[PDB]
């Protein structure tokens, strides 16, 4: 039975996030955009941060540890679970948790400022995580589609 | 609409450009919306200009909150390309933020232009 | 500069508060 | 107040409407600024040169 | 060290195993299994397996039943390729050539896996068939069969022309579009080899779609790759790379745009037409042969993509008529105008509408009449064209020595035509300044 | 009067790279965005 | 001063900037024939005029000033045509006005082309200027950021085919452009091409010969061959 | 559109992944005194208390 | 039912097989303390508790595990440590213990003997005799 609750909590956390944010919920999707919020306290609290910091929510101990004692700071916070940025591998990760997170940041802002006349359709009113999602997508098979070093091709003499 | 502090004056925004083209070249300047909102944040911005012509106007909204709850002045420009290469980009600068220092005819020239900024709210 | 502008952050915070509580502590009445 | 000028030197000297919505101002700062009263916005700042005649530059 | 390079070429070019670890280890590539299970397999137990899945193979497609005889057959299981003479190796060759093109439609498939696992682990064709065997995985070079194919290739086997996989051999990941179409730019070799396969399959009919788009796309970013190489703007080299791009393209382009059979391969040999006759500058009468071969070349399936094509290819033309048999299988298309008014949404059709008026009117034919009234009334030409083409047609009529009926007929319905396109008519008229009563009164009397 | 079309090839390259060979749209769908990619038609 | 003028294409007619720059610019316009002032145009701007250029069929001219405001200003009705501005130019260095079958209201040239002291070049087709209204806020055919330093040379060919850029405060900054198709043309100037410090260019008058003027003071000459 | 659900929510959310997990481990150690190898062979929780249902 | 392999094939070892799998030695800063504490565990119990001479020339163990004792079930009231002295490391609980004044008696006498003669005293000779 907890079980049950906990399934039909996780899809009236999926409603609710569709209904605020649109666009962060067609980015990452419901589950990090709640757990953005939350930590950001609320919407228009997430919305007054900048791409770098909504890249690394969450993350915030190994930031702080890193930045007082002159390490290398994490590439990442709480957006490593989301979707966007787990197909990628390698330095490409970090590339894409860049790029998603700024996309973040511009979606966070007009789902939190923009105004829509109240007869305005859901696939109208997620208009600009639509198109962040897919051109973020298709940066990420360019990133992915790199092609590796060339080399000599050697027979069997050496020559 | 919601770009009330607007610099229309074609003067004024020949003096903004040119104070933020200074800044540049002094170094004192931070460009684009999350360093804006970065250097807001922090405090070390002394005048942050906006720019009007963003397609989606709400993704710099969130700046005059900041500023209101900072108290710094906040001005729009009309074209932020015309922001973008008056910083000297080649990009387009929808937010511009530019900082102040102990001693500077620059920071002579922070306090005249926050000055106009004021008359113009 | 991370390390400096995180320890300008803690230096801001205390300089505010501390100019707060200045104040708190110690023509202009018509 | 419709709008005030950025610089506070101009002082307006002169005011004479086109039509209903269309007000122009001369100013001493060698403009004539041409200004709309609905949204207090500014149409053009028509411009003058300096004066050649004597010293004192703004016309 | 000549001598360990004599050696080393020797052992290069040997083929059967001569000592005990080799035999394992040559026994140990496959496919499917792992190679710790791989080594201890027998040939009965891979042919139980691999026989499986041919029984479903042959009963997906019907045609896999020869060989269902001569390579998947229980006197197969014993049959050592390195003991049979040259031509006997030739005919195994060319059997496994034929298996290949039919099986690479249905690649995705573990039954056509377990049926090439079977080639690999009995006949080595990855040592004995390298080309044909990297050619049919080729289109499949972002999967894992791919992956584990590179992986069990030998590295000295491999053509020439497909050495580009070496680092994609070294760390095994899947190579990309970008490196195949870039080392098609480079080698002509990529490419003579890519498009030889396919249009040896397509002259066979065993094409399939994934196929066809490969080839169309690997092509059309080659010769774009090539075009924005060869381009120099010296006029010598730019004329001689010209004609060295045309010398490594033509064989392949003049049998794909007039395989008849194969609709998609003819419409991806459009495309790659399209592309070089609008980037690459080219001349004149190399765009009136490939017109006059796709006017020859083109079905009913494939006709609004070769008006497309043709669109093109007669709009970056220097000259203003079309060669003749153009204009004759033109004739023969059904749905003229409103087809070009269709494409003329999208893409200029003016200066192909020009020239096929103009062809039409080189003809002392008088058949073409509708065509040429259409055409004219089409809105389609612009003013002047529309001028000079109605003063070739008068001039005609002053030429010709019935006949003579039907052209005042059809130029007293352009004079009393409805539009701009007739007062750009009677404007043409009023300026060759010859009377429009004069031939009236003579038709009408 | 006409010149040759200039297109950058990485447009091209996102054509023919938005899928993979199989599972691509079929060959007339991908000529007219080839040929709708290179019409000179302002 | 009388450094900078322009004589009108069909010679009747010589415009000279007036040295009188505060917060707008005008040029005295004098016939050619007795050397007499006959008109005058003024613009608003803030250091005046940058550079202006006669219409091809000679009536008019364009005016671009610094700041951005971009004036066409007829010689007939002898008051400005109409106002526009340069997309995002924080201030107009040079310009240039060419082409054939351009809007015949506005002397039937084709391209303008604006170079900013930033170093961005915009070339706006004129038959996009009309909306006689004249659209405040055009968007340019092609924006060219091509050069870093500010362009301090421009010149169209004489049939507007080419379009020759170039920036004097740069060793061998100079870019030439294709029209109608607005494409800097890679294969020159390479990396050996001996520009200099480029100061000056012109064209022939059937455009076969580039002729290349740098500060140190030595023309060469580049046959265009297409 | 209010986001104090959207916190309290979440909050809960992980605070129920906790609970739940530790109460499957617990009938886990509660069942196995009776079945043991069911422990072993069903190692998701869910599916386990459905078994022992 | 039979699928194609994912082909994987692109010195010492990390965990011990027959030891359970303990991890080889994150050598931290921390951890080096704790080592260095535990070969000289002799001083720190100022001669009421004598040791083992256990000295090899390197005292760093290849394979090591940071724990912490869990409890005893008979012993409760004094065999366990408060919240107040529950320490990170092994030498915050040897500064959190006393004598610390004890070793920084030591340590005084100890500089007291080796400031005993060397060049303090013989710039002290020299002006003694200057004056």
């Amino acid at each position: 039975e907890r079980s049950e609750y906990r399934r039909q909590l996780a899809e009236y956390l999926q409603n609710r996030m569709k209904a605020i944010s649109p666009n962060m919920t067609e980015l990452i999707g419901a589950l990090v955009g709640a757990r953005l919020i939350a930590h950001s306290g609320s919407l228009v609290n997430l919305a007054k941060n900048p791409g770098s910091t909504i890249q690394i929510l969450g993350a915030e101990k190994a930031l702080f540890r890193a930045l007082k004692t002159k390490h290398a700071t994490p590439k990442y916070g709480i957006i490593y679970h989301a979707s966007l940025v787990g197909q990628a591998s390698g330095p490409n990760k970090g590339k894409i948790a860049r790029q998603l997170a700024a996309k973040i940041a511009l979606s966070v802002r007009t789902d939190a400022f923009e105004d829509f006349p109240e007869n305005a359709d859901d696939e109208t009113r997620a208009a600009v995580g639509i198109q962040a999602r897919a051109k973020l997508e298709n940066n990420l098979r360019l990133l992915e589609g790199k092609p590796l070093n060339k080399g000599v091709a050697l027979g069997p003499n050496g020559i | 609409s919601a770009a009330w502090p607007k610099a229309e004056d074609p003067a004024l925004v020949q003096e903004l450009l040119d104070c933020v083209q200074q800044a540049s070249h002094y170094r004192q300047l931070k460009k684009g919306a999350n360093e804006t909102t970065k250097s807001v944040n922090r405090g070390t911005s002394e005048l942050v200009i906006l720019a009007a012509d963003t397609q989606p106007l709400s993704i710099v909204l969130h700046i005059p909150l900041i500023c209101e709850e900072k108290n710094v002045p906040y001005v729009y420009v009309p074209s932020k390309v015309a922001l973008g290469r008056a910083c000297g980009v080649s990009r387009a600068v929808i937010a511009v933020s530019l900082t102040s220092n102990e001693a500077s005819d620059l920071n002579s020239k922070i306090r005249a232009l926050r000055d106009k900024v004021e008359r113009l709210a | 500069l991370g390390y400096v502008r995180t320890m300008r952050n803690i230096a801001a915070k205390e300089l505010k508060e501390l100019e707060e509580r200045y104040v708190l502590a110690g023509p202009k009445k018509i | 107040t419709l709008t005030r000028t950025p610089s506070k030197k101009t002082k307006f000297v002169s005011i004479a409407f086109q039509s209903h919505n269309i007000v122009i101002v001369g100013c001493s700062n060698s403009t004539i600024c041409a200004y709309d009263v609905r949204t207090g916005t500014m149409l053009r700042q028509m411009t003058l040169g300096t004066d050649l005649t004597g010293g004192s530059k703004n016309i | 060290s000549s001598l360990a390079q004599q050696l080393a070429q020797i052992a290069a070019n040997s083929r059967s195993s001569f000592n005990v670890k080799a035999l394992k280890a040559s026994h140990s590539k496959s496919l499917i299994w792992e190679p710790r299970v791989a080594v201890s397999q027998t040939f009965a137990e891979i042919y139980s397996q691999c026989y499986e899945g041919f029984k479903e193979l042959c009963h997906l497609d019907s045609r896999f039943v020869p060989f269902d005889a001569t390579l998947f057959s229980a006197q197969s299981q014993e049959v050592d390729r390195t003991q049979m003479t040259a031509e006997e190796n030739a005919a195994l060759d060319k059997r496994v050539d034929s298996f290949l093109h039919l099986v690479g439609s249905r690649l995705r498939l573990m039954p056509a896996i377990k049926a090439v696992e079977w080639l690999i682990r009995r006949f080595r064709i990855h040592e004995f068939n390298t080309g044909t065997l990297l050619a049919t995985f080729l289109p499949y070079h972002t999967i894992p069969a791919f992956v584990t194919l590179l992986s069990i290739l030998p590295v000295q086997r491999i053509p020439i022309e497909y050495r580009f996989l070496d680092p994609y051999i070294k760390s095994l990941t899947p190579p990309p579009r970008a490196a195949i179409v870039q080392q098609a730019t480079n080698r002509p070799d990529l490419l003579s080899a890519i498009s030889r396969y396919t249009l040896d399959s397509c002259r066979a009919k065993q094409e399939y779609p994934g196929l066809i788009s490969f080839w169309g796309g690997i092509m059309a970013e080659a010769v774009n790759g090539m075009i924005d190489k060869m381009r120099s703007g010296r006029r010598a080299i730019q004329l001689e790379n010209d004609h060295l791009l045309l010398q490594q393209i033509g064989p392949v382009l003049s049998e794909a745009m007039v395989m008849k059979d194969v609709p998609g391969i003819q419409i991806a040999s459009y495309m790659v037409v399209a592309i070089l006759a609008a980037k690459g500058s080219l001349n004149d009468n190399i765009l009136t042969a490939f017109m006059e071969q796709l006017v020859h070349g083109w079905t009913v399936d494939t006709l609004r993509p070769g008006l497309v094509c043709l669109t093109m290819l007669a709009q970056h033309r220097s000259a203003k008529q079309l060669s003749g048999r153009v204009a004759k299988a033109v004739i023969k298309v059904p749905d003229l105008v409103s087809s070009l008014r269709d494409i003329s949404k999208e893409h200029q059709v003016d200066k192909l509408a020009n020239g096929l008026v103009l062809a039409f009117v080189d003809r002392g034919d008088i058949r073409t009449l509708p065509v040429i009234n259409s055409l004219l009334l089409s809105e389609l030409l612009q003013e002047k064209q529309a001028k000079v083409a109605y003063k070739a047609l008068l001039l005609a009529a002053h030429k010709i020595d019935n006949i003579r009926k039907q052209v005042g007929s059809a130029l007293v319905r352009l004079s009393q035509a409805e539009g701009d396109v007739g007062d750009a008519i009677r404007t043409a008229i009023q300026e060759v300044d010859f009377n429009i009563e004069e031939l009236e009164l003579k038709l009408g009397a | 009067d006409t010149h040759a079309v200039v297109v950058a090839p990485q447009r091209l390259a996102e054509i023919f790279n938005a899928a993979p060979a199989f599972a691509m749209p079929p060959i007339e769908d991908v000529f007219y965005q080839v040929a709708s990619l290179f019409s000179t038609k302002p | 001063t009388m450094e900078r003028f322009r004589v009108s294409p069909c010679g009747r007619y010589m415009a000279l900037v007036a040295s009188d720059k505060k917060g707008g610019g005008m040029l005295n316009i004098i016939n050619v024939g007795t050397m007499q002032w006959i008109a005058q145009a003024r613009i608003d701007g803030r250091h005046g005029v940058a550079d202006f250029a006669w219409w091809s069929d000679g009536n008019g001219l364009t005016i671009a000033g610094r700041d951005g405001q971009v004036t066409e200003w007829s010689m007939i009705t002898r008051r400005t045509v109409g106002i526009w501005r340069d997309e995002g130019s924080i201030g107009g260095t040079v310009m240039a006005l060419g082409g054939r079958n351009g809007p015949a209201e506005l002397g039937g040239d084709r391209w303008v082309a604006i170079g900013s002291n930033s170093g961005i070049l915009n070339v706006y087709d004129r038959n996009d200027l009309i909306e006689i209204r004249i659209k405040k806020y055009p968007t340019p055919t092609r924006v060219f950021e091509q050069l870093t330093t500010s362009i301090s040379v421009v010149a169209f060919s004489p049939d507007g085919q080419l379009l020759a850029f170039g920036s004097q405060h740069k060793k061998d900054a100079l870019r030439l452009v294709h029209l109608p198709s607005c494409t800097v043309y890679r294969n020159w100037p390479t990396e050996q091409t001996p520009l200099g410090r480029v100061t000056a260019i012109a064209f022939s008058s059937k455009s076969d010969v580039l002729a290349v003027g740098n500060d140190v003071g030595r023309v060469r000459l580049w046959e265009i061959r297409g | 559109k209010v986001d104090v659900m959207i916190v309290h929510a979440v909050a809960l959310l992980d605070e129920l992944d906790k609970e739940l997990n530790v109460m499957a481990m617990r009938v886990k150690e509660w069942y196995g005194w009776h079945f043991p190898e069911l422990g072993k062979i069903l190692p998701d929780n869910l599916s386990y208390a459905r078994v022992v249902l | 039912e039979l699928s194609v392999r994912v082909p994987q094939l692109p010195g010492p070892p990390d965990t011990l097989s027959d030891w359970y799998n303990i991890p080889r030695t994150n050598l931290t800063p921390e951890l080096k303390r704790d080592l260095q504490l535990l070969r000289m565990r002799d001083v720190v119990a100022m001669g009421k508790q004598f040791f083992k001479k256990d000295n090899r020339k390197d005292f760093v163990p290849e394979y090591c595990q940071v724990g912490t004792i869990i409890a005893g079930a008979t012993d409760g009231v004094s065999g366990r440590l408060t919240r107040k002295e529950r320490k990170r490391t092994i030498v915050e609980e040897v500064l959190s213990s006393d004598s610390v004044s004890k070793y920084k008696r030591k340590y005084h006498e100890i500089q007291e003997h080796k400031k005993s003669g060397r060049k303090g005293y013989y710039k002290k000779l020299m002006a003694a005799r200057k004056r």
